[PDB]
């Protein structure tokens, strides 16, 4: 079974150096490129570094960029991120995810368990989820919503947005990998549509394990920005 | 560039592929292709045991260089519809039995299993497809000629055969049968081994050829001929 | 001697057969479609060049989202192309490099191949770990394996030298129908748009309908001189195109059990290698040992355009399902996609 | 007072030079340039069969045409008998002219050394005869005759002749004899005993290897071999010895002014004789193989 | 060798399923092909080119 | 190589540079290095570059 198991994370003094290792099993790790995601205790999705398959292009998110280094060493399949001058900002919980490309692919698919990292003591595109917290009941439609600062649609015809869910005590897990895309081992109550800079993505048929925190992402050019995060409540 | 990123991370894997593509498509030039071919069972099998159910592929390394020999036996089918998969083969190691020639078919009793052999022959060295390639024929089980040629006459096979019924003579005059019907001598050669079932020079002798093929090739190539 | 009362019954079968299909050829396409405005001069260009084949290509089939491709080539390799963008989506190593069919399921999730290892190989496109890998083997064959085509991702039909073609259940590896009847090498097949019944043309110059569902054959024709390598199906399923050694084209038609119209030129004397129709029908593809490729005004059997191109033989073509493009390969190494 | 030396006028000779020299340069350059420019149209095209040897030809051929981009300066140099270009242009020819001819040579000693791995050495070429070795050693090669033909660079000069201008390389004083005494010597064991001993070596071992077992076609591939030598040697050693003789002119000869005027002149005639070379190396190294005659084939009917 | 006698039993009644086959005239299948080609002429991009801004492989 | 004209024999004496129009110094094609000089008959004079005088003297002839 794909796997992806992270080491590393601990406390830390401030201006020190850790490095977090994520081991892969059951897949070729070669193949796949490789992103570091973080989320801080106010639990909002921050993507830091990219490396791609054959270690070819690297990109770095503009907040860790020179103090953070990716790399990876595929004959043992692992991931590194080299973290240098260390600062209170940076205590997250760091999640490795795998990202495969080609047409059709679908990226973003598997998420790790991530590990917690504690630090003692203008053209980007934001993406904007109105909506905070939604109170729902098993049974109902959910319509949760997601603008973006610029049109997401490419002169391919493809429109760059992902949804994520992400329930308590979990990794977050990919359901819509372009819009109206659907991912695989994903119920076909989950939809998604939109056009331009707006967004919907409509649940019918709610059951309980669907509560969560639903996440929308642009993959149109790095970085990568994140939604706030919509709550799905009772 | 007019590009997203996805689409800028699909032309990087499909460079990738291309890189991939091309270290195999060296590492394949670099290989000494046979096409093993024998008139029913001759000597085919001896011989790929002495050099160790569709196309057998066998593998083997002589003195730095690499052989890959394919048999198409058990492939009882129209032979012009596949034959021409093996258009750039390097060479064509032909087996024929000595002692095969006072025998029959078994399946038709007229015919000779020697003439069905020169047969095949005539129609592997003269097909279209193999012009400008080798041909390293074995003359397989002398021995069991030996014992065979003191008493059975050759002329049993070949009338026409007027020398002594000893081995020196019905060999060279069975190989001149053979070389006989090469009717394109400026372009391929013919190379000739007597051989047995207990014989360890047999791919000593497939190497030199193959050099020699090589050679010719090279000579080609560098604009010599 | 009931051999010779038997022969003589055949004999007599197929003159009564024969006396029937005369009896129904009242008039001839030719007489019919003289009124029709001719198509004209096709001036087909190349749009696409798909290199990264090191060897001479065999087989090519296009993808139901008329996109994507894969190509076979005696290089042991199986390549799945995007033709928008030129990129290679897959690189398959095969385990026998003598491959002479490749076929691409409906649904895309799917490719199979085989050639002279007598095994038709099934292979995964999606799967969790992201590489290809071999689904199943399908053996059983004893000649080699000349054409594969999907009727879903369970069912596949096979053509062999066995002078036989097979229908096989994927998930359990057996062969479930057998289809006897040609007494040559069967090269090519070709499914009916409904998938309820096979074309396949032999070395022995015939062409047999076949039921898949009962497996016994319902029709035979004849009339070329030499063995058969190519055949088609019209886009409505009434009517089918052989491709031959002698050089001519033939269209025969499944309700008049006959032959329709025929497809020659006096400065064409090579083997053709393949056939295709475009979306409507009208025109006739086949491509040709010349090293190039031919189109055919099918109502009129004239001649409307050459694809010109390649410098070795044309080896397969394809059309893809909404008729947008053309793809040709050949001994070249070459893929090139037309409009 | 001055009435003791008076130099002598060489205008008998320039004049002569003048009559001679351009009418067989206008030949050499339209025949070579048709020939090499064809070499490069052939040789681009084919992708695929790209080898070591293609590369060098491709190299060989670009020598070539960069010593015969040369000759319409020096033809009309001879023809007006005055220099009607720039100092800078003075240097940009006598660098373009010594590259020429020093990568010339040496393409030609690295196609040898290519067809002695090719046929000497067929199982060990498998590995070894691959374009990227051919790419870095035309890279060096090509270096080396950029160094070796910086002093021509460095020297030369424009100096002006009473109405009329003259390029020459102008070597510093009192050290004339040693500084062409270099020149001459690296010129003579780089073009003469360098490549004839290549040549002796390599052909000898393929002469050797192809007289086993002989058959037609070997027997015309030794006499071609044979033929390259000769071509060889009877096309350069002229020059040479020319330059030789000319570097000690003045103790070899007994008189001077009524002879090293004939001097002069043989040097200007075995000019054209190395010269020619440019003229023969399509012909020798690409023409008489079949494959480059079939794809030039193909290249008329596409 | 009754393998003979066999083989030809069965290639008799492959022709005798082969003659009881309802045919129709030719005169009417040509009619129907042609019919066919006329109805589905403006959807064949191969047969009337598409313009270059709805062509995808431009 | 263009058989340029060059010196065979030199001046004895210091060439009174004061009757002079021009110099020239020698091309490398020579065997031997001189300086030819042109003085207001027209007739051809030359000498070594390193000879008495015509170091003292080559500068003070412009072409002007
Ligand atoms: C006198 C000066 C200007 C000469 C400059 C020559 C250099 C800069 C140029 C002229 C000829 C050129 C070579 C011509 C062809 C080949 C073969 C090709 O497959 C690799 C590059 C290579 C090797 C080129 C490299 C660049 C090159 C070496």
């Amino acid at each position: 079974d794909v796997q992806l198991v992270e080491s590393g994370g601990g406390l830390v003094q401030p201006g020190g150096s850790r490095k977090l290792s994520c081991s892969a099993s059951g897949f070729a790790f070669s193949s796949f490129g490789m992103h570091w995601v973080r989320q801080a205790p106010e639990k909002g999705l921050e993507w830091v570094a990219y490396i791609s398959s054959g270690s070819g292009t690297i990109y770095y998110a503009d907040t860790v960029k020179g103090r953070f280094t990716i790399s990876r060493d595929d004959p043992k399949n692992t991931l590194f991120l080299q973290m240098t001058s260390l600062r209170s900002e940076d205590t997250a919980m760091y999640y490795c995810v795998r990202s495969i490309y080609y047409y059709g692919s679908s990226p973003f698919d598997f998420w790790g368990q991530g590990t917690t990292l504690t630090v003692s003591s203008g053209s980007d595109i934001v993406m904007t989820q109105a909506t905070s917290s939604v109170p729902v009941t098993p049974g109902e439609s959910v319509s949760i919503s997601c603008r973006s600062s610029k049109s997401l649609l490419h002169s391919n015809g493809n429109t760059y947005l992902y949804w994520f869910l992400q329930r308590p005590g979990q990794s977050p897990q990919l359901l819509i990998y372009r819009m109206s895309n659907l991912a695989s081992g994903v119920p076909d109550r989950f939809s998604g549509s939109g056009s331009g800079t707006a967004f919907t993505l409509t649940i019918s048929r709610l059951e309980a394990e669907d509560v969560g925190v639903y996440y929308c992402m642009q993959h149109l050019e790095y970085p990568l920005t994140f939604g706030a995060g919509t709550k799905l409540e009772l | 560039c007019t590009l997203s990123a996805e689409d800028k991370a699909a032309v990087e894997r499909s460079k990738m592929i291309d890189r991939n593509l091309r270290e195999d498509g060296e590492k394949a030039a670099r290989e000494v292709k046979l096409l093993l071919l024998g008139a029913g069972e001759s000597g085919k099998n001896t011989i790929v045991k002495q050099m160790k159910t569709g196309i057998v592929e066998t593998h083997f390394t002589f003195k730095d260089l690499h052989f890959k020999m394919f048999d198409v036996g058990a492939q009882r089918s129209e032979r012009k519809k596949w034959i021409h998969c093996f258009e750039g083969v390097t060479a064509i190691i032909f087996c024929v039995a000595l002692s095969d020639y006072d025998l029959v078919l078994a399946e038709d009793e007229e015919m000779n299993r020697m003439h069905a052999s020169m047969k095949l022959f005539d129609s592997i060295c003269n097909n279209k497809w193999f012009t400008d390639t080798s041909i390293i024929l074995f003359l397989n089980k002398k021995d069991l000629f030996e014992e065979k040629i003191k008493k059975s006459p050759l002329t049993i096979c070949y009338p026409e055969y007027a020398g002594s019924n000893t081995y020196e003579e019905a060999a060279a005059y069975i190989q001149c049968q053979f070389e006989d019907l090469n009717k394109r001598k400026d372009t391929k050669e013919i190379y000739t081994h007597f051989t047995c079932s207990t014989d360890t020079k047999n791919v000593q002798f497939v190497f030199d050829a193959v050099t020699d093929v090589i050679i010719k090739n090279n000579l080609k190539d560098c604009g010599l001929f | 001697s009931e051999l010779d009362q038997l022969r003589q019954e055949a004999e007599q079968l197929k003159n009564q057969i024969r006396d029937a299909r005369k009896a129904c050829a009242d008039a001839t396409l030719s007489q019919i479609t003289n009124n029709i405005d001719p198509v004209g001069r096709i001036q087909m260009r190349t749009r696409r060049t798909l290199r990264g084949h090191l060897a001479k290509i065999y087989a090519m089939h296009w993808g139901t989202d008329s996109r994507l491709l894969v190509s076979a080539s005696q290089d042991g390799k199986l390549i799945i192309w995007d033709s928008y963008t030129t990129n290679k989506v897959h690189a398959i190593p095969l385990r026998s490099s003598w491959v002479m069919t490749c076929a691409y399921a409906p649904s895309g999730n799917y490719v199979a191949c085989g050639g002279l290892d007598n095994i038709c190989s099934i292979y995964n496109l999606k799967t969790r770990e992201g590489n290809v890998r071999v689904s199943r083997e399908l053996a059983g064959h004893t000649g080699y394996l000349s054409c594969c085509r999907f009727l879903d991702d369970n069912q596949i039909v096979t053509s062999s030298g066995d002078t036989t073609c097979a229908l096989w259940d994927i998930e359990t590896g057996q062969q479930t129908t057998t289809f006897t009847g040609h007494t040559g090498d069967v090269m090519s097949l070709s499914l009916a748009p409904d998938t309820r019944l096979f074309v396949s043309g032999a070395c022995d110059a015939s062409a047999k309908l076949w039921d898949v569902r009962e497996g016994m054959c319902r029709q035979t024709f004849t009339g070329h001189e030499s063995d058969i390598n190519a055949i088609c199906f019209f886009p409505n399923g009434n009517a089918f195109a052989t491709g031959s050694d002698d050089a001519t084209c033939r269209l025969f038609d499944l309700r008049a059990d006959q032959e329709l119209m025929t497809y020659s030129h006096d400065n064409i004397i090579c083997g053709i290698t393949s056939v295709s129709f475009s979306k409507s029908g009208r025109l006739l593809l086949a491509g040709y040992d010349d090293f190039n490729c031919n189109v055919w005004d099918a109502l009129k059997a004239d001649r409307a355009g050459v694809l010109a191109g390649h410098d070795n033989r044309v080896s397969c073509l394809g059309v893809t399902d909404d008729g947008m493009a053309v793809a040709t390969g050949s001994w070249d190494s070459f893929l090139k996609i037309w409009n | 007072d001055y009435g003791d030396a008076t130099p002598c006028q060489k205008v008998n000779e320039r004049a002569f030079g003048a009559q001679l020299l351009p009418p067989l340069y206008s030949l050499v350059f339209v025949i070579g340039l048709v020939g090499n420019i064809l070499v490069v149209l052939v040789l681009v095209q084919y992708k695929r069969l790209k080898n070591m040897t293609s590369i060098y030809l491709l190299n060989l051929a670009i020598s070539d045409l960069l010593f015969l981009f040369t000759l319409p300066f020096w033809i009309d140099y001879k023809l007006k008998d005055d220099w009607v270009f720039g100092d800078a242009m003075c240097k940009i020819l006598s660098g373009f002219y010594y590259t020429g001819l020093y990568s010339e040579i040496f393409f030609i000693i690295l196609l040898t050394i290519d067809r002695y791995l090719a046929i000497v050495h067929a199982v060990f070429a498998l590995r070894a005869r691959t374009v990227t070795f051919g790419v870095i050693t035309s890279i060096i090669i090509w270096a080396l005759a950029i160094l070796a033909s910086m002093p021509g660079l460095y020297f030369s000069k424009t100096q002006w002749e009473f109405t009329h201008h003259t390029c020459s390389l102008h070597f510093p004083h009192e050290s004339l004899r040693e500084w062409k005494l270099f020149q001459a010597l690296k010129l003579n064991l780089f073009g003469l005993v360098l490549p004839l001993l290549v040549m002796i070596i390599c052909y000898t071992g393929i002469i050797k290897i192809l007289l086993r077992r002989p058959n037609e076609k070997k027997s015309k591939a030794v006499r071609l071999i044979f033929v390259i030598m000769i071509i060889f040697f009877l096309f350069w050693t002229p020059y040479n010895l020319t330059i030789l003789i000319s570097v000690f002119q003045d103790f070899l000869f007994t008189h001077e002014c009524e002879q090293s005027r004939h001097l002069d002149l043989a040097v200007q005639v075995t000019e054209v004789i190395a010269y020619t070379h440019c003229c023969v190396n399509p012909v020798i190294y690409a023409f008489v193989g079949e494959r480059f005659r079939k794809y030039l084939r193909q290249l008329f009917h596409r | 060798n009754t393998a003979s006698i066999a083989q030809a039993r069965k290639l008799v009644e492959q022709l005798k399923m082969e003659a009881n086959i309802d045919r129709i005239k030719v005169s009417k299948a040509a009619a129907d092909l042609m019919a066919y080609c006329e109805a589905h002429a403006k959807e064949d991009p191969l047969l009337t080119p598409v313009p270059a801004s709805e062509n995808p492989f431009r | 190589h263009f058989a340029a004209d060059c010196c065979t024999s030199y001046i004895s004496q210091s060439i009174p540079c004061s009757l002079m129009k021009s110099y020239f110094e020698t091309s490398s094609e020579c065997s031997k290095p001189g300086v030819i000089f042109l003085t207001k008959k027209g007739r051809q004079v030359c000498a070594k570059p390193s000879g008495p005088g015509v170091q003292d003297c080559m500068k003070k002839l412009k072409p002007y």
